[PDB]
């Protein structure tokens, strides 16, 4: 039903571009009558918008927005909810105490996937970028973040680890059963 | 398709937990225990402890806590099992009916959230304003204890301290407030902080953090007017409270760790301190009153008080009266006296009762390896008729020897490194009372085969193994073309410096005329973890590798051949010329011996990551598997391509609650197995005819027996690791079809109302309640 | 001796010296557990939002 | 403290925990040199290690004015060779003028499929072009445990959509260039979530 | 001109990626090589980044050296590249 969110649903037998295949080249047959495919895809353009005008009480001195980094804070799959922090570059007038700066804010908002529908879970404070370079905002912007993920670590079970696997390694190790392969 | 059927032969013996306090009347002083699964309630009379009722538990009990919150006439019990399965129970009695109902349930499992090292923790705060639980690193559990609502809201507090050894509620807090020991890197501490039911966190604690011992590993929380906390460590017992520090350092504590406490007065002026040896302390917490009303914590005495079976549990009861829970040795009731006796000792035991577990060994009528360290015993059961023979040192392995009319048995005595020249034992135990003794050629582990006569169970000789040799395997039988029957020991070299075995033995010993005479040694580069004979020959498991000797006409032992696809080939079980080799870290696997080819040959393999405690062969196709997480499988080879024959499936999946350490040989079949808490059960082969009709009744007896704290039993039984969750398959529990006999005759006939089904090899039956009745008694036959 | 005065609820229980339950077909509850849905990070920052709503 | 006395305490406590073995070293040790194939020494493979259950073993192929990538599956045995199970083309009918950091991942209970994030240092256009950068996304499914009665169904040699489907998809990122958290992006068993520095896309593949 | 940096006194569980992210904004970078002990399964807390553009790496130095990450203060700086 809203607008900020766009969901495609395909199936297969034998918005972001799907060049669904076979182990060999076949791209399969793509219908709507098995395999299947969904897409939900949530507007940052449109979020930061919605938030500023309703749920930053900064949001009337606020003019236009320049670049924007998101980075995901946590993904519950029991409540099917991404807390998502946006970083924000903006232009805005000042308080009473004018002149149009540029300035650097954080907005937390919670996105469900069962209804596509967000909500807003913190607006920052309007911070001034006084002569520091995009690269200078970004960088403290992304250590906040993971300054936040550390803080809130909860160890998880063995089980339920996103195994993520590299090599630009001296040793490939199987933890679970103590074995490891040298190179 | 394999179809199985697990009962209970001896439900479990060791004691994990004891509680006191009023729960069936307000009058009545209680006895809770807990034996795994079992919940035994016990009224405090004249003449001991008069039994109430026994409860089965779907569930391994974790938690075992009796709280009483305002407008209750009687404590009520609070429940967590190991599947997190949380229940608040009212005992209920109407004339000479008894009832234990269910005031609220649920499962408080997280999907996230790591099990902690120190285990699951549940306390209850004083002015029983909530529940705290320690469940996962990271996370505080808490359920709000309110009667006025549907639903008690269970939620979790992140905790900064992700490793926590112990915690508790504190007494006399305007404010719920915790008290807990946590470790870091810079050491264990202790900490307090307030919780907020109305904020949904926690608030900064009474008093601050403070620094303490590197091995402080439990909290008690000393009731008013004392109030504040004691901290037990391995060399020091510190008391703290806001202003107050007071340290003992006594060195009569440094020897063993203390693992149990007990509360002896409601005002915590005295408590009964337990340690691994054994040894019963009275830790003593001198007041002085204050001008103010308040009372001080002056002074901290601890005092030896004598000996007692290895407490995991200590439960004061009436009348000097203390119950000893035991988990390694027999549990007791033991009578303090303010006299001491021939050797200085105030302690004077009541009543024994046996304890099986831990059962590490066994042999077939029933012959355990049961207990450790000082309570170190061998169990002989039969028709159950229990007969107890005292090592006073652990036993390891046992075998028997019917040509010898006696039993091989490897022990283990703690000696200690003194300010002479070599180690002197502690206590005198069977290694050191034999008949005749020897020694090998060419605090510690000192390591013994016993040679035991079958009929008096007399310690005729006594063999110890080189200084740090440790005897790891056990087997009699006969070799090759030799008439011969042998003792051979699987053994490897345990230095105080490194970690894993590069050394080991194979020693072959011919027991004649009371003395052990050594045939043969083989020298290994690892440690001998398993021995099977296997057809006249030898079958080995040195640290990964799976080794086949021949017996030569020379006395000699050489090797033939060598499997090397293994992490840790812990157990080996054979039949024929198929080998099932069970893995510390890698599941199973089905080996086979080629006779014209002089070579294993790798079957299959179970491809399912299994953490592996015992492996048994039901038949030539059927593999029985027992793992780390308290789950019973079964393995058939795959009934075609060469990849899908070399793939073992996990046809059978059972939840049984244990931890076995041996497997050993209407129902086909009995396979017996000893479990870690002395409970011994039988595992049967069902046709699938058999299996549907026995499963029919599972699902029909469920509808109608009721479980305590409403756990369903499909749930308890589901296999259950954490990687996955899956209902119980192939496996009839056997406990709970029996239980069918006990059930009222009216509740009997809707059990087996409109059930025919019975396809008896053809066509359908037509079940009436006598029908069944013949089937399951038949079925108690079976032990 | 620091063992002498002992807890006595009753001096009638030391001086002198199980039957299994299967609950039969009876069912009366009153209250259930459940557990808090929504993640503790998510629950701090509404809670934490929220007091900044009703900073007035 | 030693495996011997370790493995005793199991004995007799029946608590037997990886989270316990934690501190003492591997039980085993094979060099990749004695378990690896002869006929792929010249292939080049760069080995990524193991999947989460340890059957099997991931490597990647580099190959060459565009660039070829391929995904491997080992069948793993100690001290047994490797054989190959699976081989598959990824991120198919695309042109990649530079060599890509790929990343391949698991997600926590769904053992059925695998992704693989392959990104260069900057996208092109012949000419490195300094403000966009290209992300390679494809989700392959892994192959069949055990027998599999869909699989036996085969003309040529051969795998049924459950045991034998590819999915992929490519994108531009903008300044700053979208964070790569792997550990969050699949804690949804069966989603990924894909920030394409526009927008936050949710993608999910089942097989039913 | 092309500069390596050093990148120090982290915190264990602070991954390559974390540091591609923190480090990315200030220029474009050829290598990240975060080092790791082959026995603990774990960060070793220090690395090497190497940005394409020498002016680039000089910014992020001057940015964040001696400034908190996770608590414990960077140490960012150069090195031999003889
Ligand atoms: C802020 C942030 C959080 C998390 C990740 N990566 S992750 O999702 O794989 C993850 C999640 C939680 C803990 C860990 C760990 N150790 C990893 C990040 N990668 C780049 C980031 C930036 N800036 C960043
Ligand atoms: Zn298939």
């Amino acid at each position: 039903e809203p607008g900020y969110v766009n969901y495609t649903k395909l199936y297969y037998v034998l918005s972001l571009p799907f060049v669904v295949t076979d182990l060999r080249g076949r791209n399969l047959r793509p219908m709507r009558e098995y395999l299947t495919v969904e897409q939900l895809t949530l507007d940052f353009e449109y979020v930061i918008n919605e938030v500023i005008r309703h749920d930053a009480t900064w949001g009337h001195q606020f003019c236009s927005f320049s670049d924007y980094d998101i980075v995901i804070l946590e993904v519950c799959p029991e409540t099917n909810q991404v807390l998502i922090n946006i970083g924000l570059l903006l232009l805005a007038f000042p308080s009473p105490t004018l002149r149009p700066k540029t300035y650097h804010t954080s907005l937390k908002v919670a996105w469900d996937l069962n209804t596509g529908i967000f909500e807003t879970v913190s607006v920052g404070d309007l911070t001034e970028v006084k002569g520091q370079t995009s690269g200078s905002v970004w960088s403290s912007y992304r250590k906040s973040c993971v300054d936040m993920v550390m803080k809130w670590l909860v160890p998880e079970s063995s089980g339920r680890y996103v195994n993520r696997m590299t090599n630009e390694l001296k040793v490939l190790a199987d933890s679970e059963r103590y074995t490891w392969i040298v190179l | 398709m394999s179809y199985n059927y697990v009962v209970t032969a001896q439900k479990p013996t060791a004691v994990n937990g004891c509680v006191t306090g009023h729960f069936t009347s307000a009058e009545d002083l209680n006895l809770l225990i807990a034996k795994n699964t079992r919940l035994e309630i016990y009224v405090v009379t004249a003449e001991g402890l008069r039994p109430v009722k026994e409860v089965g538990m779907y569930g391994k009990i974790a938690v075992m806590e009796l709280f009483r919150p305002k407008g209750e006439s009687k404590d009520l019990l609070f429940i967590l099992t190991a599947k997190y399965n949380a229940c608040i129970l009212e005992y209920k009695q109407s004339g000479e009916s008894i009832d234990i109902i269910t005031r609220a349930h649920g499962n408080v499992q997280d999907r996230i959230g790591r099990p902690s090292e120190t285990g699951i923790i549940g306390i209850i705060d004083p002015e029983c304003r909530m529940i705290g639980l320690r469940l996962y690193d990271g996370l505080f559990k808490v359920i709000p204890l309110d009667r006025d609502n549907k639903e008690l809201k269970a939620f979790n507090i992140r905790l900064e301290e992700l490793h926590v050894i112990d915690v508790k509620f504190l007494y006399g807090c305007q404010a719920p407030t915790i008290c807990f020991v946590y470790q870091d890197p810079q050491g264990r501490h202790v900490k307090t902080y307030e919780v907020s039911l109305r904020e949904k966190e926690f608030n900064k604690g009474p008093w601050k953090q403070e620094n303490v011992e590197a091995e402080a590993s439990m909290v008690i929380a000393v009731p008013e007017p004392f109030g504040g906390a004691i901290i037990i460590g391995q060399e020091s017992i510190t008391y703290h409270n806001g202003d107050k520090y007071l340290a003992i350092a006594p060195p009569i504590i440094k020897q063993s760790t203390i693992v149990c406490h007990n509360r002896v007065d409601p005002n915590g002026s005295r408590y009964l301190l337990g340690d691994m040896e054994g040894r019963l302390f009275m830790l003593l917490l001198e007041k002085e009153e204050q001008m103010d009303g308040t009372v001080t914590l002056k002074d901290l005495r601890v005092e030896l008080l004598g000996e007692t079976s290895i407490a995991e549990c200590l439960t004061y009861l009436d009348n000097g009266v203390v119950f000893v829970g035991s988990r390694l040795g027999d549990s007791q009731l033991v009578k303090l006296n303010v006299d001491s006796n021939e050797q200085g000792s105030y302690v004077v035991a009541m009543e024994t009762f046996t304890n099986l577990g831990p059962i590490v060994d066994m042999c077939v009528q029933l012959v355990t390896c049961s207990g450790a360290f000082k309570e170190g015993s061998l169990r002989i059961i039969r028709n159950l008729h229990i007969r107890t023979v005292p090592l006073y040192e652990s036993p390891r392995k046992i075998c028997y020897q019917e040509v010898s009319q006696c039993f091989g048995v490897l022990s283990s005595r703690i000696e200690v490194q003194d300010t002479s020249g070599g180690t002197t034992a502690l206590r005198p135990s069977a290694s050191t009372q034999a008949l005749s003794s020897s020694v090998s050629s060419s605090e510690v582990e000192v390591h013994n085969l016993l040679i035991i006569d079958q009929h008096t169970f007399e310690v005729l000789h006594a063999h110890q193994f080189l200084q740090n040799e440790y005897a790891l395997s056990l087997v009699s039988c006969k070799l090759g073309k030799d008439p011969n029957t042998y003792f051979i020991v699987g053994t490897a070299m345990v230095y105080p410096e490194e970690a894993e075995p590069k050394q080991g033995r194979i020693v072959v010993f011919q027991y004649s005329d009371g003395k052990l005479q050594t045939v043969a040694e083989k020298e290994v580069k690892g440690a001998v973890y398993s021995m099977v004979e296997f057809n006249g020959k030898l079958l080995a498991s040195i640290n990964s590798t799976v080794r086949l000797y021949e017996w030569t006409t020379e006395k000699e032992l050489r090797t033939e051949c060598n499997h090397y696809n293994n992490i840790m080939a812990l157990y080996l079980k054979t039949k024929g010329d198929f080998i099932l080799v069970g893995d510390l870290m890698r599941s199973v696997l089905l080996l086979a011996y080629k006779p014209m080819e002089g070579n294993f040959e790798e079957i299959a393999r179970d491809f399912n990551p299994n953490w592996m405690s015992a492996v048994e062969i039901l038949d030539d196709d059927n593999f029985l598997g027992a793992e780390n997480a308290f789950n019973l499988f079964v393995c058939q080879k795959d009934s075609t391509t060469d990849e899908e024959r070399q793939h073992l499936q996990e046809v059978g999946l059972f939840h049984l609650g244990e931890f076995v350490n041996v497997f050993c040989h209407p129902t086909q079949g009995s396979v017996l197995f000893g479990t870690v808490n002395g409970m011994i059960g039988l595992v049967t082969s069902l046709s699938e005819s058999w299996y549907n009709l026995l499963l029919d009744m599972q699902n029909r007896l469920n509808k109608v027996i009721k479980s305590v704290g409403k756990i369903e039993h499909s749930f308890w039984r589901s296999f259950h690791t954490e990687r996955k969750t899956e209902p119980a398959t192939g496996f009839i529990d056997g406990d709970l079809i029996e239980s069918f006999l006990d059930i009222s005759r009216p509740k009997m006939q809707e059990v087996v109302a409109n059930l025919q089904y019975d396809d008896g090899s053809g066509m359908k039956r037509e079940a009436t309640a006598d029908d069944l009745i013949k089937v399951v008694e038949e079925l108690t036959r079976i032990h | 001796d620091f063992l002498k005065g002992l807890p006595v609820y009753n001096k009638s229980n030391f001086s002198r010296f199980p039957s299994v339950y299967l609950p039969t077909r009876e069912y009366p509850s009153e209250q259930i557990i459940v557990t808090e849905k929504t993640n503790i990070l998510l629950r701090y920052l509404h809670q934490q939002w929220d007091k900044k709503n009703a900073a007035k | 403290e030693h495996v011997l006395k370790q493995l005793e305490r199991v004995k007799i406590s029946g608590q037997l925990s990886p989270r316990l073995f934690r501190k003492l070293p591997p039980r085993v040790c094979v060099s990749l040199k004695n378990i690896v194939d002869e006929d792929f020494l010249y292939a080049g493979h760069i080995f990524l290690g193991f999947s989460k259950c340890g059957r099997y073993v991931l490597s990647y192929t580099s190959s060459s004015s565009f660039y070829i990538y391929h995904l491997y599956w080992w069948e793993f045995n100690v001290h047994s060779k490797l054989k190959l199970v699976r081989q598959v083309r990824l991120f198919q009918d695309e042109e990649i003028y530079s060599d890509l950091y790929l990343t391949v991942c698991e997600w926590p209970s769904d053992a059925s499929k695998v992704i693989v994030f392959g990104f260069n240092t900057r996208s092109a256009n012949m000419m490195s072009d300094e403000n966009h950068r290209d992300i390679y996304v494809s989700t392959v499914a892994v192959p069949p445990p055990g027998r599999c009665a869909a699989c036996q169904d085969a003309s040529r040699a051969a795998q049924c959509l459950r045991h034998g489907f590819m999915l992929h998809t490519k994108y531009q990122v903008v300044y700053p260039f979208p964070t790569f958290q792997p550990a969050f992006q699949l804690k949804k068993d069966q989603v990924v979530l894909l920030n394409t520095s526009y927008s936050l896309v949710a993608c999910a593949v089942s097989v039913h | 001109g092309r500069m390596r940096l050093y990148v120090g006194s982290l915190h264990f569980n602070i991954t390559e990626d974390m540091l591609r992210g923190i480090f990315e904004p200030f220029g474009r970078i050829e290598s990240i090589q975060l080092m790791m002990d082959s026995e603990t399964g774990r960060s070793k807390g220090y690395g090497f980044i190497t940005f394409s553009d020498s002016e680039c790496a000089k910014k992020a130095l001057e940015q964040l050296n001696g400034f908190e990450l996770a608590g414990r203060p960077m140490k960012v700086g150069h090195v031999t590249e003889r």
